[PDB]
């Protein structure tokens, strides 16, 4: 729902969703968006 | 000119603008992940230099490739040459769409 959206906000009021109570399974995370930039900074993303 | 390596190792391929400063030790990108991974303790240098006369032509060219989907990352220094079709989903499917 969030990688779904159509009207993903302007940056100048940046859209802000919380995820809690759920599973992440990031292959979801990947499938949705042929990726261009999946810099990970606290987290490598394989160890996610 | 003033040091001596036991063994030098040339890889060479052409490659798209934004991917020569893509390819670095410790990056991310459609190639640095699934195409060319430069181990981090890398020692060496990168050169890379404008070629608009042997990679053009009128009508266009496309003999030139690359790999934008992988099952997984691709390791420090390994070609993973092969045509298979990605999974999406569930499917077996072999076969474009
Ligand atoms: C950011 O965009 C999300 C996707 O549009 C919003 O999530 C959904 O918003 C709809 C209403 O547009 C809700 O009905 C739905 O339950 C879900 O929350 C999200 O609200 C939005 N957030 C902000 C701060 O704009
Ligand atoms: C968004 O959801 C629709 C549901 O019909 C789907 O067809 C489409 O591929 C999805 N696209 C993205 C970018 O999530």
């Amino acid at each position: 729902e969030v990688f779904n959206a159509t009207r993903f906000a302007s940056v100048y009021a940046w859209n802000r969703t919380r995820i809690s109570n759920c599973v992440a399974d990031y292959s979801v995370l990947y499938n949705f968006a042929p990726f261009f930039a999946f810099k990970c900074y606290g987290v490598s993303p394989t160890k996610l | 000119n003033d040091l001596c390596f036991t063994n030098v190792y040339a890889d060479s391929f052409v490659i798209k603008g934004n991917e020569v400063s893509q390819i670095a030790p410790g990056q991310t990108g459609n190639i640095a992940d699934y195409n060319y991974k430069l181990p981090d303790d890398f020692t060496g240098c990168v050169i890379a230099w404008n070629s608009n006369k042997l990679d053009s032509k009128h009508s266009g060219n496309y003999d030139y490739w690359y790999r934008s989907f992988r099952k997984s990352k691709l390791k420090p220094f390994e070609r993973d040459i092969s045509t298979e079709i990605y999974q999406a989903g569930n499917k077996p499917c072999k076969g474009k769409g």
